[PDB]
RNA sequence: UUCAAGAGGGCGUGAAACCGUUAAGAGGUAAACGGGUGGGGUCCGCGCAGUCCGCCCGGAGGAUUCAACCCGGCGGCGGG
RNA sequence: GGGGACCGUCCCCCGACCGGCGACCGGCCGCCGCCGGGCGCAUUUCCACCGCGGCGGUGCGCCGCGACCGGCUCCGGGACG
RNA sequence: CGGCGACGUCGGCUACCCACCCGACCCGUCUUGAAACACGGACCAAGGAGUCUAACACGUGCGCGAGUCGGGGGCUCGCAC
RNA sequence: CCCCGCGGACGCUACGCCGCGACGAGUAGGAGGGCCGCUGCGGUGAGCCUUGAAGCCUAGGGCGCGGGCCCGGGUGGAGC
């Protein structure tokens, strides 16, 4: 049971791989290589209303 | 001496060898010399820019 | 049969960086073009450097840097270095720079430029100097590492100064026979 | 990952990189740091010079805290205040040098490593060393003691 | 997250990861004309084998 | 950028199709259908594409427009060509070199028409 | 009749029989798949004359005819329609072929669409 | 009966070793193996009068409309 | 202890000059291209068929033959010094 | 440039059986040396042996960088994930 | 100052493609590559499948130097 299942990793690490995530959500051709089906989408950085 | 046959080469054997199987260390790679420009290229300096030359 | 050696037939050097990281192999493709299409030696050197592992990269200080540009006729020159440039605490003084760098340090980074400095990464200065004309390539100290503390002759030899592999340092760690006379012998 | 290691190279030769005269035997010249003065005594001489004997005087009870003394260097003294406080003292007109306390940023003693700027400073520590004390003192600077 | 000249406000001690390498352009770059007045002919002739009569 | 998003999905990218010791690629408006940062329909800020028409004969023509690049809405501009094959080729052939939207893909686009032309004529016996 | 590729090469074969493992003939706990002998003595690695031939990269077949059927196309395999179109521009090069696990309803319109597109497909005629 | 007993109460699938029978071939240097051919056989090749397609020429037929102009729409590029 | 002043970063604005409209976009123009609809209704254009037609490419269902060119090689004649 | 092509033939060096010529001792293992009168192995199936933890060392990759690191704790509807 | 022709092959997964030269024995051992193979997890294939999954059998067709893999036929009956 002491396989040491979990691993830490740096915060810094952490926010940047969030940055590059995010980042990578508004370009087209990584969304659409994720195949999403973002054809007919008005605008990737997609943002509605918040009355949703 | 055992591993070697050697001896002194005549005019007609220097000619054919070089032109039969003459190959230049060129960028040391071994390139025929199939035109004089591979010659003059690396030995021009020293006056050989023909096969003649190096035969001579 | 031929009579040669085939143990030093593959050299062993990096042709290109093992980082994954895309925009260094982006700025690796625009100077694997450079280094071919040009006569500059400065950007085969660049090129060598950009494959070099972190340790054959190690950052240079501030200090470092201003003391390599204060050398006469180095005046109006771009520093460039493959690699960190970190921030030194110790000088209070920074002069006005040209700067190009792999990387820089948030705190160096807001030093140089309150001093009127310029900071320019590889792809800007291919734009401004693509030969690496007016440019000092600078590297910083590839042997400050503690492990070259402990590379040479054994510390159990005769005049040698490497330092020992120790858990602790204190009296009773690795100070008794062999390192005094009075404790079988010192060496 | 399992899928990286010499193991999954290691199918289908026979002896798993031990060798076939050697073998893989248990413990063959002991366990551990067995034999450091027999059969392993060349190599505790040779990369671990002082390993075997007595050095010094013992002490019982040792409490690090008592000895507890952080130094900081004449180079780095400056960075224990703000940048603020430097400057404001470097353009001041009168002789007002600003203070600084290194036992509030957590050193004890200072140590004169490096070179100080040109202005005036009090330095307040619980102990300086003799180089220190003259470099501060030569830019016009005083040592304060504090307990 | 924060903007490159504003640190975050809500992480108290983070900034946005910054570029070492600020236009990705590679097109755009090699085509520029510094780097075009910089470079010499290409050679673009294949040299093969010459059979040795 | 083109060369930046090509380094992310040049190996990852769920059109990728790696069989048979080739490699091929689907998305929309890949000319040749090839893995190639030359054709990949998606990275490019100008990219044209060439498509058999919803009914049976004809082909669509479409290219990407300059302005809203991550607006996929309304980011490409779609034009059936319904004429004979000499023709069609010609329209095509204006609509890259003329307007010198990427003369790169003239002849992967005509050919391409050429392929689904020739796939629209029926079958003989 | 059949469709032909843009080229036919005279394919060279260095070997065309199998390298069967070392002693397979004997037992039938050993398959032939190829296994290298490693024994300090055995004739087989030390390559005695006469003996089972070891796989080496010399056999290797010529790159610009590597992989080619017979008939001088490559193999794509498919497993639906959409996977079908990916050749339409390498049909002279490329041939398709339809997954063994494809359904008898499916694999018709597979063999229907490629008829169209002028892509050759190995086994057109495969369940009916 | 069942869709199926080529699912029949230790019954889903049902490998190998081993055995029976049928078919083919062979047989005094134990079998077995590597290389090279030859013979026979089972199959494969829509094999069986053997490619396709670009331009041009000639013959015999159809279809609009070919170009250029007019209107509208949409794009690309340039603009102090 | 507050509240102030100052300093450093900010902020949205009132405004001008500076480099450019950029890979941040619109309107006007100019050129070009495509599409749709008219007109153009025939020495134009397009479609399919035929010729045992020509020019190119690829390749011949199978089994064969010849020719010249070049590379390597083993030989044989003739003549000259 | 020639010959030949459907119920008899054409091509398929792979794959099945057979024949002949040449070559060919049974693997594994220890060993200076194994075909050994050296050991294990009648045959087939399934199982079957460098793993995990901790600690070091060096190399490589990543983040930050004279700093670095929250791993213990705490705060977030208390919990499909 | 291209224009009776408005036209002109392929390419460059840059981790790609192309050229030239030399070289190739190997136990113990080291390293690299593996579109070799097994099982499970996160993504992805608008993937496959009772119009037949897995498995198994096969004088069937092939691919790879090889590890192995794909396809045809049969059996099988729910997954891959
Ligand atoms: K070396
Ligand atoms: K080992
Ligand atoms: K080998
Ligand atoms: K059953
Ligand atoms: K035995
Ligand atoms: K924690
Ligand atoms: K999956
Ligand atoms: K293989
Ligand atoms: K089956
Ligand atoms: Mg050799
Ligand atoms: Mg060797
Ligand atoms: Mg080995
Ligand atoms: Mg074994
Ligand atoms: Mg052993
Ligand atoms: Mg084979
Ligand atoms: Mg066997
Ligand atoms: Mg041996
Ligand atoms: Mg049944
Ligand atoms: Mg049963
Ligand atoms: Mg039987
Ligand atoms: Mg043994
Ligand atoms: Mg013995
Ligand atoms: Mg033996
Ligand atoms: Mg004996
Ligand atoms: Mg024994
Ligand atoms: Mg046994
Ligand atoms: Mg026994
Ligand atoms: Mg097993
Ligand atoms: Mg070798």
């Amino acid at each position: 049971t002491w396989r040491r299942w979990h691993r830490r990793v740096n915060t810094t690490q952490k926010r940047y791989a969030i940055c590059s995530a995010l980042a990578a959500s508004a370009l087209p051709a990584l969304v659409m290589s994720k195949g999403h089906r973002i054809e007919e989408v008005p605008e990737l950085p997609l943002v509605v209303e918040d009355k949703v | 001496e055992p591993y070697i046959a050697w001896g002194y080469p005549n005019l007609k054997s220097v000619n054919e060898l070089i032109y039969k199987r003459g190959y230049g260390k060129i960028n040391k790679k071994r390139i025929a010399l199939t035109d004089n420009a591979l010659i003059a290229r690396s030995l021009g300096k020293y006056g050989i820019i023909c096969m003649e030359d190096l035969i001579h | 049969g031929v009579d040669i050696r085939h143990n030093k037939d593959r050299k062993v050097r990096r042709k290109e960086p093992k980082s994954q990281d895309i925009y260094l192999r982006l700025l690796v493709k625009l100077y694997r073009f450079l280094a071919r299409r040009t006569n500059s030696t400065f950007n085969q050197v660049v090129l060598k450097r950009l494959f070099m592992s972190r340790t054959n990269r190690p950052p240079l200080s501030l200090s470092r840097m201003i003391r390599k540009m204060k050398l006469p006729g180095r005046e109006n020159k771009t520093a460039v270095v493959v690699g960190t440039i970190t921030d030194d605490v110790r000088v209070q003084e920074v002069p006005k720079l040209k700067v190009c760098a792999l990387r820089v340090t948030s705190r160096a980074r807001s030093r140089i430029l309150r001093a009127g400095g310029k900071i320019l990464t590889f792809d800007q200065l291919a734009l401004d100097s693509p030969k690496g004309c007016g440019t000092v390539l600078l590297s910083g100290p590839r042997k400050g590492r503690e492990v070259y503390r402990h590379f040479g002759k054994a510390p159990g030899t005769p005049h040698s100064h490497t330092k020992p592999y120790v858990r602790s340092k204190g009296r009773k760690f690795e100070r008794a026979r062999g390192r005094r006379a009075s404790r079988g012998y010192k060496n | 990952p399992s899928r990286l290691r010499k193991t999954r190279k290691l199918r289908g030769h026979v002896s798993h990189g031990h060798g076939r005269i050697g073998k893989h035997r248990k413990h063959p010249g002991g366990r551990g740091n067995a034999g450091g003065l027999h059969h392993h005594r060349i190599n505790f001489d040779k990369y671990h010079p002082g390993y075997f004997g007595k050095v010094g005087m013992k002490h019982y009870h040792l409490k690090r805290n008592q000895s507890f003394c952080p130094t900081v260097n004449l180079d780095k003294l400056w960075t224990l205040v703000s940048e603020q406080t430097r400057v404001n003292a470097a353009k001041n007109k009168t002789g007002a040098a600003p203070i600084i306390d290194v036992v509030r940023s957590g050193y004890y003693k200072v140590l004169g490593k490096g070179k100080l700027p040109k202005q005036p400073v009090i330095v307040k520590a619980k102990f300086f060393s003799r180089r220190a004390e003259e470099k501060i003192k030569s830019v016009g600077g005083a040592c304060v003691l504090v307990a | 997250y924060g903007t490159w000249r504003k640190a975050a406000s809500l992480k108290s001690n983070y900034n946005l990861p910054m570029h070492k390498m600020i236009n990705t352009d590679l097109s755009r770059i090699l085509k520029s004309p510094e780097i075009q007045r910089a470079l010499r002919a290409p050679r673009k002739k294949i040299h093969r084998r010459v059979l040795k009569k | 950028s083109a060369h930046l998003q090509w380094m992310v999905v040049r190996n990852c990218s769920s059109f990728l199709i790696k069989r048979n010791k080739q490699t091929y690629s689907t998305e929309p408006n890949n000319l040749k259908a090839r893995n190639s940062f030359r054709y990949n329909g998606l990275i490019h800020r100008k990219t044209v594409g060439v498509e058999p028409a919803a009914d049976g004969k004809g082909v669509v023509v479409v290219i990407k427009r300059r302005s809203g690049q991550r607006k996929p809405a309304t980011s490409y501009v779609r034009t059936t060509i319904n004429k004979n094959a000499r023709a069609t080729l010609s329209s095509i052939r204006h609509m890259i070199r003329k307007n010198k939207y990427r003369p790169d893909l003239r002849m992967a686009a005509i050919r391409r028409a050429s392929a689904i032309l020739r796939s629209q004529k029926p079958v003989m016996v | 009749a059949a469709l032909r590729p843009l080229v036919k090469p005279k394919i060279v074969k260095k070997r065309t029989k199998k390298f069967i493992r070392h002693q397979s003939d004997r037992y039938v706990k050993i398959k032939r798949n190829w296994r290298k002998p490693r024994g300090i003595d055995n004739r087989v690695r030390r390559r005695f004359k006469g003996q089972i031939l070891m796989p080496n990269i010399g056999y290797g077949s010529n790159k610009k005819t590597k992989h080619m059927l017979p008939s001088g196309f490559r193999k794509f395999l498919v497993h639906n329609v959409k996977e079908l179109e990916v050749l339409l521009m390498c049909n002279k090069s490329y041939c398709a072929e339809i997954a063994h696990n494809v359904s008898s309803k499916n694999r018709k319109a597979i063999v229907e669409r490629a008829a169209q597109l002028a892509i050759r497909v190995t086994n057109p005629n495969a369940r009916l």
